[PDB]
């Protein structure tokens, strides 16, 4: 047992009545002073690791070449400038475990946090050394964090894709089948996620060529997904992670989520395989009124109609197809079907379940087309297009594959330095860089989505750890106010960044005139409604920063019309699963699952508290399973309504808690404009 | 006032032999001498022999002449136990120590060793002259059952006692303890079913009921003497043995409301060692 | 060439009725029209008395007949399920559903019920009629039990199964599902019995007993029918319960060896939803 | 029951101590009479009958548009003048249940076998009367059978492709291997089978890229095959049948082979994949003398000599490998995986067994390619070169995919006509035709291999019975004589029509200067040796017929060298199953596997007696598991001797038969000169 892991686990040995919290300090300098110090490779100077790091193929001269020695050299002492340390064991366990460069034998440390930060900032300014410092300074004070793709890859020959997030719409034939496989794999085999939308797919029993009855359904697709990510299984280390999407209206939605089910046939069964629902609000207003509902057969929608159904609106186009003959359609119930949905979520958690009107009600690029579909994680929501894969030979037709990269601000570093203006254009800047860096050599649809609609998501993160360290309760009114002040500036902030980026780069996003920011129908709620903080203790959080007013909102509102958006999509919550304890922040915007996390490593078991936890502030760090989940979806709800895409929101159910207390709860974030509901998480 | 009880406790002691790994004994097995192993395996295929029967005829028998359905379910699944579990799991210790040559001769010396075909023959010909609606034939043969289950088992149990008590064999061993475990309770359960019929007789049927116990009893346990000898004086503990069983008869006639028979002696203090989905309602969908 | 089998297939669906919690019900049940409950309960009290025969008398009986250790053995695991897990299981999805009044009064009307008493009594019939060392008269009770146990059940499961597609009545809908997952292994087993007997057979014999079984099942089903419109005519769904009864004869027939008797047909969805190495001597290699 | 199926089974209904067998001709008649004229749809003359089909989307208007309805009528009144009847019940049930066209609702019959008949033959003459004609003369004969795809679907609109067999190579890379899964579910949608060769796969714990132990080997993508064929099972008519062929000595082998043990896992378990094994001699030397034996990763080998393991002479390379340090390998038992394989063979009838070298040291198109792996039936020979498909939008190198499109003499209506010469050439021509007029525009090797090799699979049937009809007993020396001389006048005959074709069209195949054909090589045996019946007994059954000498092979040696040959594979003998019903004959050139073949049919069962089977020829009409397969070993060597392609060969067991006895044959037929070894049937 090492002396940092015996330190460590001293936190739970209650002293006083109390549990000794200044142990982790202790434990984190152990850890440092005896592991890491020992274990970090010893160059004499910053140029010998430099060119040792790029001849032994660790990192890519392209981006290096960019600087003079000297900015390098000057960056790198920027960061070493602020002596940043790590406040607890975990952080700079995960860091060091995760990120820091180790060489090829993974038996020492090549990178120090401060040279994986020099380097994401050089890779960032691209040839900026005043970029590249700025960049060094938000990352070292933990204001800006770059998802795990980027801020492990960046600069890195053996490096994956900095972006890890993929959408891909799969067209109603066998050659868009075998080509959204092969795409899957490719993508996987890059390490990212990849969501793939099955609502075009003809249901189980339809004709193939005038013969009835041959179609295997969304299933069997589903099946053959499952196999291509367990194949792509990314070295094993990281098992293939594929997300699929069906709508509530499809006719094989009963089978889809039937291979949820533990009881199901394991010829049936999809283990690797994530799956999400999209529902309309067509489907709660027939549960709503017990009315009987149908599912619809695609393809008899589509050679109807010439559309998919899922490029229809089911709201205006229900009862046509009810009415239809030629649509075949088979009745369900609503109520039993969402029942249904409960039970899979309370069991397996599963699926997740995006509100499609929710979602498109805001949506700024309806013109280019409604979001169908989310990620894996649930909070991408942007417009895609689906890609027509053709013949050997034959020239496909490559439609808008969503992706995006993301990053998230640390609220409580944020809110801190005053800087959330300055913090939100820089990791714009940085997420704008990376998406212009990315170029996908398999995947047609995502490269061309990537390249027409400049999508990024910055998210954030430490919302409950910041709240916690301030005295405010997560399912408190003045939570919810800062939440909505705080994200009416960033959303100010990144519009006003990517309006710059526009008017400096001379360009917008592809069909960006058709979009409600190129209308102005995108600001009506900002230049009508003040978001100021309503509580003076809110009010008082955001002291030294200038809160956007409505005249602010217009001017930024004329400026959009003036020189436009070099984004589609700028801001999305992503859950920031391992990269928050780097920061020492909690997870995303969600609240804290435990007040002490207690994992094992190895033999040896951890224990981390949450961030800033002490005796003062622990009533204040109250669990997520203890909270009142319809609190937190207004909270959530609040948050929303300045994010462009979606936010992974957990649902974080106790084990009392009945099937009708999981609807009553995604009931209330269909009402109250949540998105997309991403996990029932039970105790 | 009892089955309900005896009901939950049979259910809740449900066991398999194949939750117990036994290739742990291997070298334990290897190190005992021939004439060890020869009457480890005999006393184990004496064991077996009795619950086979006691499976295939004693339990289902009594099932059939005792009434009331919870009851008739306790006694049936104690004839799952002998004969689905108890008699399975030697053979699972006989397949893991021995090779098929050794196994097939202990089986045929069970046919042909005089003692354990005389017990058989004694113990099965009173299970199956019970007589439908006569309670004295079933007070007879549930004797015979609680003997069977609280006396005839323990020259067998012995020895795999003895070895557990000394640290070896320990896996075999605690198959042996879980079996004894059973047949305790087992021998209780038909023991307060026998005293229920023995109670409703007149105080001169009942002196006959006391004679036809100890004289089943002497005559079981004279032959039980000359099995264990037979046995355990090629190993050198024929008298140990002999001090078990008489303190186990002891048992068998308490278990009938009896007073003990033999003086109580010094046992070896080895086998002492050895021993929810709810609707959605309308005003679910209103905030 | 299947007992060894069939034992670890029995012994590894072994569950206890404790495991389901039933209070939940309630939550649908309450729900229900008064036909719906009425159906319900005449069903269940169905299958609770036709399974106590099982338990009582067909599994015991057929367990005593059949030679072998190893078949007894799995017959008396068969029987055990029924007594201590079937029976308790019934009753307690009773209790559950129905006040002490109730039931006593559901059980009076089945025990008088005129199509529940035919078959019951034609089952029981059989069972009464074997005689020992007679093959013959043992495998005309197995062909009795087969159709108990993978036909005869079926008329009654259809309604729990039914609900269970629904999400209706899910926790009782689980243990039915339990209980008729050991009904069809039991079956399967029994009906292997039979065929052992039946291929022992002359050819003039085999066309005898072949006659035999389909003179029965044509007399279960027959009555069948009438209990089926008996019971569920009021909820509207006698036709795709014969639809069911059919398909499972056909099962139950083919347990037997038999062809099927009735024309494939499809069924109720909802209720689909509910349910020698030898070395190379190097010489092999020269020619 | 039908009176006909009452009528057949009165066949086993010994009367005399006899079988019926005149049953099974009023059988026959009882059902055409009963069923066939009531059910065949009525048309009042042949043009009305043409119009109906062309205009309800039955036939295709295009092959028929070549003829004069003059033509056309007096095709089919060729075809009728035969008044061609069915000897036996089960021939007729099988056409009109299996080929007869049926209307959409499949209740009332369309084509009876003469109009299918002349169908085809107008399908092949391609606008030629005369030899459509002399096709219908062919196929109404019964000399000639086309194979099930070509003439089930010759002529209809509503068609699958009229080859049915395939065979990919698969490289090493992602691109590869998705590419391949898309292209067996292009071709299972077709309805062919398609075997894939897995040798240039890397094996399991290879590096990608750089990366160790990242590869999962060829299990992986046996599993993303078998499900890709699951998916695409052809409609669910038919389940999707695939083959994966490795090469012994790759490293997978063993896990390779394992994918078929009952106690397998279902993870590793492939339950639709049918394998095979591809055996160099140095694997039976090593056997044989029990050395030590190694097992090669496939990618440590291509990246030390720049080729895959499989592209290279093992018999040479194998020391090589040995000795090579920069070259993994993992040392096996040879005769433990012998073993290994009889075993599996015994339990599961896999896998297939290719011999490499008894393939190649006769194979003609060396130049091009060896032969590394066979087809789903374990008949096709060819040459194959592996394509690379890249990323998208780069161009893809397509290599030679395997496909050949198959026909049957049979045997003894051949025989009964004298007419081997005419009837091969008109076969070939057929198969000409098909080749030529398929054309798959999802499987770029396949297509271009087609059109540059020209391979066609002209096989035969009824060897068997023919003999057993003349009293020659399958295992006889004088059946091996017959076989023998046959198979070289068949042989003779289609070299001969190739290279007419060949002259008549001034092309050859790709790459054919290079062949033993161009050089010569080919014909030494034929032109050193005799090839004449050595039996008076079948010399006579040639009376009449013109048996080629060494001077007529010198002729035809002088001829091809002169104009060379058009197709580059021409014979391969196929199982030939589902159609040897129809053809009345046995299947195949094997020997029958059971005197009287019992079926069930819905409710029914039906009785077969083999072709021609009677009372005086009942022991000739031994069946194959009490002959020795040594003798069958010995027929398929005599006759594999004239076939440039390989022949499918069952081996018949008793279950007393042990492993040994198994590997006994298999090393036999390895000695004999067997190419392939198709299934391991037990009694
Ligand atoms: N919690 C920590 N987080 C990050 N780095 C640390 C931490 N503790 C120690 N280190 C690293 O280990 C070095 C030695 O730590 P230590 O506390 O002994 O330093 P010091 O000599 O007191 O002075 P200084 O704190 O300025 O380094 C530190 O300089 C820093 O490089
Ligand atoms: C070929 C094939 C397709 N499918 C499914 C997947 C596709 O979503 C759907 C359409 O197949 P397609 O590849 O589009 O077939 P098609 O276009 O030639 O026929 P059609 O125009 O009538 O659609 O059928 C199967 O389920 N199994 C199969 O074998
Ligand atoms: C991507 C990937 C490949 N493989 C296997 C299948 C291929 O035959 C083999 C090579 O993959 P490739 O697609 O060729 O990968 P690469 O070309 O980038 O790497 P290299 O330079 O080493 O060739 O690795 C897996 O098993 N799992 C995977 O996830
Ligand atoms: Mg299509
Ligand atoms: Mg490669
Ligand atoms: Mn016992
Ligand atoms: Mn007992
Ligand atoms: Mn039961
Ligand atoms: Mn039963």
């Amino acid at each position: 047992v090492p002396k940092w892991i015996q330190l460590n686990n001293e936190i739970m040995i209650q002293k006083d009545g109390k549990f000794q919290f200044d142990k982790d300090k202790e434990a984190v300098h152990s850890y440092f002073v005896d592991y890491i110090n020992q274990n970090t490779v010893f160059f004499h100077n910053l140029k010998e690791k430099l060119d040792y790091l790029v001849e032994n193929q660790y990192y890519e001269e392209e981006f290096l070449s960019l600087y003079s020695f000297e900015d390098i050299k000057e960056v790198f002492k920027t960061a070493y400038a602020k002596k940043f340390r790590f406040p607890s064991f975990m952080s700079a366990f995960k860091f060091y475990n995760d990120y820091a460069l180790k060489t090829n034998d993974k038996k020492k440390i090549l990178e120090r946090y401060e040279d994986r930060i020099s380097i994401v900032a050089l890779f960032f300014a691209n040839g900026d050394t005043e970029k590249a410092k700025e960049y060094v300074n938000l990352m070292i004070n933990q204001e800006y964090q770059p998802s795990t793709p980027t801020f492990l890859n960046a600069g890195r020959k053996r490096r994956g894709e900095l972006v890890s997030c993929f959408l891909l719409e799969v067209n109603d034939s066998l050659n868009d089948i075998s080509r959204a496989i092969d795409i899957s794999m490719q993508l996987s085999k890059l390490g990212g996620g990849v969501s793939l939308n099955l609502s075009k797919l003809r249901a189980k029993g339809e004709a193939i060529k005038d013969v009835e009855n041959a179609t295997k359904g969304v299933v069997g697709v589903m099946k053959l997904l499952d196999n291509a990510f367990r194949y792509a299984d990314q070295m094993g280390q990281r098992q293939g992670s594929g997300a699929a999407y069906l709508n509530i209206f499809h006719r094989d939605i009963n089978d889809f989520l039937d291979t949820k089910k533990i009881s199901a046939d394991e010829d049936v069964r999809v283990k690797t395989l994530s799956i999400g629902v999209v529902i309309p609000d067509k489907f709660v207003e027939l549960a709503r009124e017990d009315k009987a509902a149908y599912v619809f057969y695609p393809h008899t929608i589509y050679k109807e109609y010439g559309q998919h159904m899922d490029e229809m609106d089911m709201n205006e186009m229900y009862d046509k197809f009810v009415d239809n003959p030629r649509v075949k359609k088979e009745k369900i119930n609503p109520r039993k079907l969402l029942e249904k949905l409960a039970m899979l979520r309370s069991e397996s958690g599963y699926p997740y379940i995006m509100f499609q009107d929710n979602v498109n009600k805001v949506h700024a690029n309806n013109h280019i087309s409604k979001v169908k579909f989310s990620n894996l994680c649930s909070e991408v929501l942007q417009a895609s297009q689906v890609s027509s894969y053709t013949d050997y030979d034959e020239e496909d037709e490559i439609g808008l594959d969503i992706s995006c990269n993301l990053g998230s601000l640390n609220i409580l570093n944020v809110m801190e330095h005053k800087s959330i203006e300055k913090t939100v254009k820089l990791a714009t800047d940085s997420l704008t860089h990376v998406s212009e860096t990315t170029d996908i050599r398999n995947a047609p649809a995502v490269r061309r989505a990537n390249k027409a609609m400049k999508s990024i998501g910055l998210g954030a993160m430490n919302l409950h750890g910041y709240l916690a360290q301030n005295g405010i309760a997560y399912e408190s009114p003045e939570a919810r106010d800062f939440a909505n002040t705080f994200f009416m500036m960033v959303n100010f902030y990144s519009i006003q960044r990517s309006a710059e980026i526009a008017k400096e780069k001379g360009e917008t996003f592809d069909q960006y005139e058709g979009s409600t920011y190129a209308t102005g129908e995108y600001f009506d709620k900002y230049v009508s409604t003040d978001f100021s903080p309503k509580y003076e203790k809110i009010a008082n959080l955001f002291e030294g920063m200038h809160i956007p007013t409505t005249e602010d909102w217009k001017k930024l509102k004329a400026f959009v019309a003036e020189h436009g958006m070099y984004h589609s999509y700028r801001l999305c919550i992503a859950p920031t699963g391992s990269i928050s304890y780097v920061q020492s922040s909690t997870a995303s915007v969600m609240p804290i699952m435990e007040r002490i996390e207690e994992r094992t490593y190895g033999n040896s078991k951890t224990y981390y508290p949450m961030p800033g936890l002490a005796s003062n502030n622990w009533f204040f760090y109250k669990e997520a399973y203890d909270m009142d989940m319809f609190k937190v979806v207004d909270m959530i709800a609040t948050i929303q309504q300045h994010i462009d895409q979606g936010i992974s929101f957990t649902l974080f159910l106790k084990d009392t808690m009945t099937t009708r207390d999981l609807n009553r709860i995604d009931l209330y974030a269909h009402h109250r404009g949540i998105k997309t509901i991403y996990y029932a998480r039970t105790k | 006032d009892f089955t309900q009880m005896f009901y939950n406790q049979n259910v809740k002691q449900f066991w398999l032999p194949e939750e117990i790994a036994l290739n742990g004994d291997l070298l334990t097995w290897k190190y005992l001498g021939k004439n060890e192993q020869d009457t480890y395996m005999k006393v184990l295929a004496g064991l077996t022999l009795l619950d086979t029967e006691q499976g295939n005829t004693g339990m289902p028998i009594v099932a059939e002449h005792v009434d009331g359905h919870q009851r008739k379910a306790v006694l049936n699944f104690m004839a799952m136990m002998e004969n689905a579990v108890h008699a399975k799991s030697y053979s699972n210790i006989f397949m893991t120590l021995a090779p098929t040559e050794t196994i097939n001769e202990v089986f045929e010396w069970v046919k042909q060793n005089k003692y354990l075909q005389k017990k058989a023959q004694m113990i099965v010909g009173l299970y199956k002259a019970i007589q439908k609606d006569d309670e004295i034939s079933l007070f007879k043969a549930m004797v015979a059952s609680v003997y069977l289950e609280s006396f005839l088992f323990y020259s067998g149990f012995y020895y795999p006692l003895y070895f557990y008590g000394q640290g070896k064999l320990m896996q075999s061993g605690e198959i042996i303890n879980l079996i004894l475990r059973d047949e305790a309770i087992h021998g209780v359960y038909v023991g307060l079913l026998a005293q229920e019929i023995y109670n409703k007789q007149t105080e001169e049927k009942k002196a006959e009921l006391r004679e036809f116990a100890i004289d089943l009893l002497n005559q079981l346990y004279e032959n039980e003497l000359e099995y264990t000898e037979d046995l355990y004086d090629q190993v050198g503990l024929s008298h140990d043995v002999k001090k078990f069983i008489r303190y186990n008869a002891n048992k068998a006639l308490m278990n009938l409301g009896f007073d003990p028979y033999f003086e109580e002696e010094d046992i070896n203090p080895i086998v002492l060692n050895g021993l929810t989905v709810e609707p959605l309602k309308d005003d679910d969908f209103y905030f």
